[PDB]
Parts: C-alpha cells; sequence; structure tokens
RNA sequence: UUUUCUACAUAAGAAUAUCCACCACACGAAAGUUUUUAUGAAACUAAAAACCAAAGGAGGAUUUAGCAGUAAAUCAAGAA
C-alpha cells in the first residue's frame, strides 16, 4: 500500500477541509494540510494497518491517529 | 469389546471420594479396587462429572437421535427444556396469589415427573399354548417400565403431530399434557391396563 | 452480595463507576425507541421476563463519552464495533440508541443490512435508472417501523422539490414528510424510491441546526461485499445494482454536517465470510474499508469477572436459573469455563439448565 | 505358437499399431484443433478412416502372458488371477505374502 | 419438518402440499427431450447445463442384518 494518490488520501483533504471551514479558518493548502505531523501518524498508521494486518496494537496506533486528528479526546 | 473381562465400569461421582471418611464398609470397597490391582475403562464420551448433567435426560436425548447426529439430538433436547420453562414462567405471569405458588417452573422436575406417570404398571407377553397365543400379564421390571414410557414419548410426537410444528415445541406440549394426568400417553398406558385386566384369568399360563 | 439493578437508569448520566449494573427500561419506552427488529435472543428474553433490563459495558460508557463531546459544526464522526460472535454489539448499539431516543434525535436504525442483501422474493426493476433494482417488501416494512420511531420531526420537516411518483399522483415543495412516507407504505410499487428520497431529504437539510442526525447501521460489511440475489439468467448481481444499498452507501460517506453515525460490522448475517474473520479488514474487504477511513475502532470484549458475577446474580433475581444446585459456586464455576465468560453463550446455557 | 489363436491376433494388432502410430497422430492433430478451417478437417477425418483397421490403439486387448485370460489380469505383473495366485502362493514371487491386519 | 434452499463446519436468513377475488407454490426424476463437453477412426458409452416435475404421502402374507466404536448416517480413494 502507498499513501501517494490513494483514495484514503483524497477523503482526508476532504475530512481536513470541512474543519478548517467550520472553523472558520482561511487558511487552506495541500502542503499545509499534508506536512502536518498528525497526517504523517495518519501515513504510518494506515500504511502499516494494511501491509502488516490487523493487530491489537495496530489498531490501537489507528484510534490514536484519528482521534488526536478529530479533536477527540 | 475391546475391553477384557477384568476391566470395570469407572466410578464419576466425585462427592463419592471426597467424603469417604464418614463410612467404614464403602472404604473396604473402594480401597480393594486398586489394591486388586483391577484395570478400568476409558471414561464414556456421553457421561461427566458436570454438576448439570442427569442420566434420565442422556437416556432420552440418545433415543431422539436419528443415524449419528448427536448434536442435533442434544439441540432438540436443549430446546424442548427451553420451551417448556418458556410456557410455565407465561403461566405463572398470568395467576393469581393462590395460583402462583403452584406451577412448577423446574424443567427438569417437570421431565422426571411426567416419565414417572407413563410407566405402564403391568405389562402383556404372548405365550404359546395349544396352538394359539393368548396374552399373559407380568411383572414388568423396572428398567423396561422406563424404558417402555420413553418410547411412548418419542412414538407419539413422531407420528401424530403436523409437518408445521417444530419437534422441540410438540414434545414440550406432551410433557405439559403427561405432567397433569391427561395426555394421550396416559391414555395408552391406561389401555394396556384395559387389556391386562381383562385377561386376569389367563395369569396361570405363565411359569415364572 | 453482588450489585444487580441499585443503579438509577439514566442514559444521560451512565458513569464509568457505574459498570456491570442493570437499569430498568419501561416497555412503552421499547415500543417508541425501538419499533425495528429487536435480537431475537433478546427479544425473547424481555417478553419472558417482563422486564427490560441492560447492563452497562465498558464500549457502551466509551461511546457515550465521544457522544457527549460531538460538536455539530463539524462533519460527521464514524463510529464502529467489532468483535467475536456473541459479544453483544448489537445490544451496545441498542444502548446507544435509546441514550439518543431519550435526547431527541433524529434517528436512522437499520436492524440488520443482510436481510436487504440476501433472501428477497420480489426483485422489482427500478423507474428512476433503468439498470437498477428495487425491493419493495423490505423497504415497506422499514418506512413502517421508521413511521413509528418518531412523529414530531416527520410533520416538522418541510420537503423543498419535486417528486413525482407516476403521471397521475405528484408530491411537490412545502409538503410534511410524513405524508411522503405515508404514501410510500401504501404505494409499496414506489415505496423503494421513497426510501432514497428520504434518506437524501434528511441528509440535504441535516446542514441545518434543526435536527441531531444519528444513524445505526448493523452489518455494514454487507453495503460492500457480494450479493447471494440473481437475476432471470441465474448471474449474480453487484451490491451496487441493489437501489437500497446504493442510496444508503451515499449515507455513510462523510460529507454532511450536524450528524453522528454508529456503525457495527458483524459475521452472524454476512455472506461469503469465514466464521472465524471478525476483524473490520477482513470483513469489509478492500473496497469496504477504502470507503470508511478515519473511523474510531472500538472493541467490544467478552465479560470481566465482575460483569460476569452481576449477570448470573441478575438471572437468580428473576429465578430464571432453576437447577437445585446452580446458586452454589461450583455451577458459577461451571458456567464461567463452558460459557468463557461470553454473554452470548452465556444467554443460551441458561435457557435450559 | 502361442498359447491360443486368440493371442496370436493380438500380437500382429500390436505390430500394426505400431507402425501407423506417428502417422495416426500426425493426421489426429489436426482433427482435435479447432483453429484450422473446417473443409480441412472433413478431408483429415477421411484420411484417418481410410488406415487399416487393426491400427487402432484401442483395439489393443491386455491379456495375460502364460494362459492368455481376457480378463482378470492385473496391468503390474501382466498375469491372469489364476497364474499370479500360482506363483505368488509358492513363494515365487518376491516381496508378495498373504495379506493379514 | 431430526425437513428443503443459500452463506458457512455445526448461535443465521429464507421456503414449507395449502389458500383462493385470480394466481402460484412444498418434498421428490436417478427418468425423458434438447444443447454442450470428455474418450475414441467411429458414440450407441459417460458427465454438465437448460427445459421438464411423473410415481411416491411409509408399504399385504412374509422376511434380512447387527452385541460397541458395532448398527446407522456421512465423506474419500483404489483395483480394471
Ligand atoms: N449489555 C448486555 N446486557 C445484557 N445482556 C447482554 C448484553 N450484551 C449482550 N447480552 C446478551 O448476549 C446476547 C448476545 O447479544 P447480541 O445479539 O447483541 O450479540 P452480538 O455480539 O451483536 O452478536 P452477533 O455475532 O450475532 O452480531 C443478547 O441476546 C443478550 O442475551
Ligand atoms: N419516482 C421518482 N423517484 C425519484 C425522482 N427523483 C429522485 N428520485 C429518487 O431519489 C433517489 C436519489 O437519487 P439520486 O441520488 O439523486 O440519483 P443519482 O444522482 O444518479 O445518484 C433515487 O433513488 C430516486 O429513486 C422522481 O422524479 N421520481
Ligand atoms: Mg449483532
Ligand atoms: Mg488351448
Ligand atoms: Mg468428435
Ligand atoms: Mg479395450
Ligand atoms: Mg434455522
Ligand atoms: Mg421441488
Ligand atoms: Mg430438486
Ligand atoms: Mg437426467
Amino acid at each position: 500500500y502507498i499513501w501517494e494518490n490513494s483514495t484514503s488520501e483524497k477523503n482526508i483533504l476532504e475530512t481536513l477541509l470541512q474543519i478548517k471551514a467550520a472553523e472558520k479558518n482561511l487558511e487552506l493548502s495541500k502542503e499545509e494540510l499534508l506536512g502536518t505531523k498528525e497526517v504523517e501518524d495518519y501515513r504510518k498508521s494506515v500504511v502499516s494497518l494494511k501491509n502488516e494486518g490487523d493487530n491489537e496494537n495496530t489498531l490501537s496506533q489507528y484510534k490514536e491517529s484519528v482521534k488526536r486528528l478529530l479533536n477527540l479526546a | 469389546s475391546r475391553y477384557g473381562p477384568e476391566y470395570k465400569d469407572p466410578q464419576i461421582d466425585k462427592e463419592y471420594y471426597r467424603k469417604p471418611l464418614a463410612e467404614q464398609t464403602e472404604e473396604e470397597k473402594y480401597e480393594r479396587d486398586f489394591k486388586k490391582t483391577q484395570l478400568i475403562k476409558a471414561a464414556p464420551a456421553t457421561k461427566t462429572s458436570s454438576v448439570f448433567e442427569d442420566p434420565v435426560i442422556s437416556k432420552f436425548t440418545n433415543m431422539m437421535m436419528k443415524g449419528g447426529n448427536k448434536v442435533l439430538a442434544r439441540s432438540l433436547m436443549t430446546q424442548t427444556l427451553e420451551a417448556v420453562k418458556r410456557k410455565q414462567f407465561a403461566k405463572y405471569h398470568a395467576a393469581s396469589a393462590e395460583e402462583q405458588a403452584t406451577i412448577e417452573r423446574n424443567p427438569y422436575t417437570i421431565f422426571h415427573q411426567a416419565l414417572k406417570n407413563c410407566e405402564p404398571v403391568i405389562g402383556l407377553v404372548p405365550i404359546l399354548k395349544g396352538g394359539h397365543f393368548y396374552q399373559v400379564p407380568v411383572p414388568l421390571a423396572d428398567r423396561r417400565r422406563r424404558f417402555l414410557a420413553m418410547k411412548w414419548m418419542i412414538a407419539e410426537c413422531r407420528e401424530k403431530k403436523h409437518r408445521r410444528v417444530l419437534m422441540p415445541e410438540k414434545l414440550s406440549q406432551e410433557l405439559l399434557e403427561a405432567f397433569h394426568n391427561q395426555g394421550p400417553v396416559i391414555k395408552r398406558k391406561h389401555d394396556m391396563h384395559k387389556m391386562a385386566e381383562a385377561n386376569r384369568a389367563l395369569a396361570h399360563y405363565r411359569w415364572w | 452480595r453482588a450489585i444487580s439493578r441499585t443503579s438509577e437508569d439514566d442514559p444521560a448520566k451512565h458513569r464509568e463507576q457505574h459498570e456491570g449494573q442493570h437499569y430498568n427500561i419501561s416497555l412503552q419506552e421499547l415500543k417508541t425507541v425501538f419499533p425495528h427488529g429487536l435480537p431475537p435472543r433478546f427479544a425473547m428474553q424481555v417478553k419472558t421476563f417482563n422486564e427490560a433490563c441492560l447492563m452497562v459495558r465498558k464500549p457502551a460508557l466509551e461511546l457515550l463519552h465521544y457522544l457527549k463531546n460531538t460538536n455539530f459544526a463539524h462533519p460527521a464522526v464514524r463510529y464502529v464495533l467489532y468483535g467475536e460472535k456473541g459479544t453483544g454489539k448489537t445490544l451496545s448499539l441498542c444502548h446507544i440508541l435509546h441514550f439518543c431516543a431519550k435526547q431527541n434525535w433524529l434517528i436512522l436504525h437499520i436492524p440488520d443490512a443482510h436481510i436487504w442483501v440476501k433472501n428477497c422474493r420480489d426483485l422489482l426493476q427500478s423507474n428512476y435508472n433503468k439498470q437498477r433494482f428495487d425491493q419493495p417488501l423490505e423497504a415497506s416494512t422499514w418506512l413502517k417501523n421508521f413511521k413509528t420511531a418518531n412523529e414530531h420531526f416527520l410533520s416538522q420537516i418541510k420537503v423543498q422539490e419535486k417528486y413525482v411518483w407516476n403521471k397521475r399522483e405528484s408530491t411537490e415543495k412545502g409538503r410534511p414528510l410524513g405524508e411522503v412516507v405515508e404514501q410510500g407504505i401504501m404505494r409499496v410499487r414506489n415505496a423503494t424510491d421513497a426510501v432514497g428520497i428520504v434518506l437524501k431529504e434528511l441528509k440535504r437539510q441535516s446542514s441545518l441546526g434543526i435536527f441531531h442526525l444519528l444513524v445505526a447501521v448493523d452489518g455494514v460489511n454487507a453495503l460492500w461485499g457480494r450479493t447471494t440475489l440473481k437475476r432471470e439468467d441465474k448471474s449474480p448481481i453487484a451490491p451496487e445494482e441493489l437501489a437500497l444499498i446504493h442510496n444508503l452507501r451515499k449515507m455513510v460517506k462523510n460529507d454532511w454536517q450536524g450528524g453522528a453515525i454508529v456503525l457495527t460490522v458483524s459475521q452472524t448475517g454476512s455472506l461469503f465470510k469465514p466464521r472465524n474473520a471478525y476483524l473490520p479488514q477482513e470483513l469489509l474487504g478492500k473496497e469496504g474499508f477504502d470507503a470508511l477511513d478515519p473511523f474510531i475502532p472500538i472493541l467490544v470484549s467478552n465479560y470481566n469477572p465482575k460483569e460476569f458475577e452481576s449477570c448470573i446474580q441478575y438471572y437468580l433475581e428473576n429465578n430464571w436459573l432453576q437447577h437445585e444446585k446452580a446458586h452454589t459456586e461450583e455451577g458459577k464455576k461451571e458456567l464461567l469455563f463452558l460459557s468463557n465468560r461470553n454473554p452470548g453463550q452465556l444467554e443460551r446455557l441458561c435457557a435450559y439448565l | 505358437y502361442y498359447v491360443d489363436w486368440k493371442m496370436l491376433r493380438d500380437v500382429k494388432r500390436r505390430k500394426m499399431a505400431y507402425e501407423y502410430a506417428d502417422e495416426r497422430l500426425r493426421i489426429n492433430s489436426l482433427r482435435k484443433n479447432t483453429i484450422l478451417p473446417k473443409d480441412l478437417q472433413e478431408v483429415a477425418d477421411e484420411e484417418i478412416a481410410s488406415l487399416p483397421r487393426d491400427s487402432c490403439p484401442v483395439r489393443i486387448r491386455n491379456r495375460c502372458v502364460m494362459t492368455s485370460r481376457p480378463r482378470g489380469v492385473k496391468r503390474r505383473w501382466r498375469l491372469s488371477r489364476i497364474v499370479f495366485r500360482h506363483l505368488a502362493d509358492h513363494g515365487q514371487l518376491s516381496g508378495v505374502q498373504r495379506a493379514m491386519w
């Protein structure tokens, strides 16, 4: 699984711009959103999840990435 | 039989071993069981030391089995006990104060009591004498009476039930019917008594 | 000595320390909150007991905490429940469903998405799109259940579009949505189209502040897997051919605002999936998992020792375990070993001992 | 002299099949392929059927090499069932013993 | 009906000889018709599919087999 030019990448762009639009933040750039540390954590989790496979720790890592990316704690 | 004459039937009841110090004669029995170095058969797959089993259930479960489907036979016996429990629970709810503490909600109590009412007291065996057969009554043994009650239960609910009605629910109905001494099985038991009483003067033919 | 039903019944104030406690819910409450298919094992249990009780599980508390912090300005948040068979995933969803009904939310509850995939007696071709099929029997039953789920919103919602059923009857803008669903119930031929109209209208209007939309789909893995249903040539059809799945598919893609969807991937009703597989990825497959990220994979576990005692003591209060020796600790040990402290296996055992 | 006239006929049949084995294989290849034109395949059928009758693999019959019993012959030893027991019961066949289990 | 169908190892969904204002339907063709595939010089042999849905609703006098991993149910390979 490759992160670049993937359907999961398209979902992330739509998911982040909606939050930025909801928060009334006018800064919008592909480099800005894709250069975030949280997205980097998301990239590592998804690539590991689809390649290594499902695991108790792998899903736990996936939970943390989504919670921090969606501002849910 | 792969077991020789020396092998014996194992003892499964755990309580028989945990409290032996309260008796003396029984202590001599099992201390010589291994002191004679008598071989013991392997534990049968059906019987187990679980406190939730019952010997009368296992025999009834085996007879319901057709072919080799023990899973299906056990599944049917599980639903039938559940089906009896559901009906008695519903009847308990819709009852008056005096009626509430009359209904029994224990399927095992119902199952044990039902079969003890379907057992004939005196059977018939044909005897040939003078070129003719006379139905002569005999005092059937306890094992035969217990087995005969189970066969009548299975025979009735397999033949004269409707095609739509399932087996577990049809057998549940007859257990309640036999619990109240009004089921067709009870009628069949009385019919065998009718023939035995009619031929009460032919009991002299038998020689045992 | 265990505590079983002492906890006061309120979905809003359920806290972590109330773990393993049963709270009573009124029978009439089930009628107005669960008009869809309650799980048959639990539906049979409440009928006999005549008392509806549900135990507070950790996944229920974890999902409750996230719901209280939901920001309706943000887009929809996807929650999925996964676990081995018989762990009470559906009842955990029903615990969430009752909480949102208590808070007066808009409910879109699917009992089992597999029913809309397998064993359909009628397969009618669609009219809006020629290359699609309809399932009037399944769609009509859902509309009747959805009609009785809520009534205040069905009249408060105003439809603003131009909808034509046939050349003789049509529905114009301004009519309440309650009249539309009632038209679909009476006209079973267009009931499937009514379901899509109901789904799309709620999604478009969900951006407003008048809605607190909750969509509960059980068996989400059936929205992408292969379908048993065939056609006149006896050739399998893709899951996208079905109109009900195709429109419901648009209800899980995260694009609308002011809503939250709780999902659950199951195995009992799944098609072409092995018994042992329970993890989200293999159940959804490549396509199913692809169109669901991101989400929060909440895991449903078996009973803990504290919960196991509470469930056993609950049955003893209702006089369910009628065996003579079932009241002793030895019987409790056997129940723990045989059932592997699993709620699904425990219910089957207690039904006949 | 072979043990019977039937055995002699089989030897002629096997000999004829060997001579026309390659020629039959080449022609039979055309028939069993659907990419060639149907006109050529019809001509091939005429030629393959014009070959002598005895030159057919299916007409070969497996008998016993000792008594020429047309059936009841084990393919491994090429012997009739009666002759095989006669040799095996005397211990004249290596590794063959009465089965007991 | 301890049944049939599908998914699948054995916790599921659906069908179920009847109702009828019309319809249409359960179990059961292995048979038969047609088409195709396999072997072969030759198909008359075997197998698959489509269509087709008949007798059969637990069998008269009488009779066969089995004492435990046996009867019975179910699956697989080999000999030529
Ligand atoms: N929270 C709970 N409180 C009380 N009983 C419960 C609870 N969860 C599960 N049970 C019991 O366990 C049974 C199994 O529940 P349920 O049908 O929801 O399981 P599931 O894990 O979703 O199953 P499946 O694998 O079919 O999707 C219920 O019918 C009920 O008897
Ligand atoms: N009968 C009927 N149904 C309609 C009409 N317009 C929309 N629908 C239904 O509304 C649903 C939503 O369709 P939609 O998502 O817009 O179609 P798409 O744009 O091709 O994806 C469809 O399932 C239709 O059945 C109409 O004029 N008549
Ligand atoms: Mg479930
Ligand atoms: Mg001679
Ligand atoms: Mg040919
Ligand atoms: Mg030959
Ligand atoms: Mg079933
Ligand atoms: Mg049929
Ligand atoms: Mg058939
Ligand atoms: Mg045929």
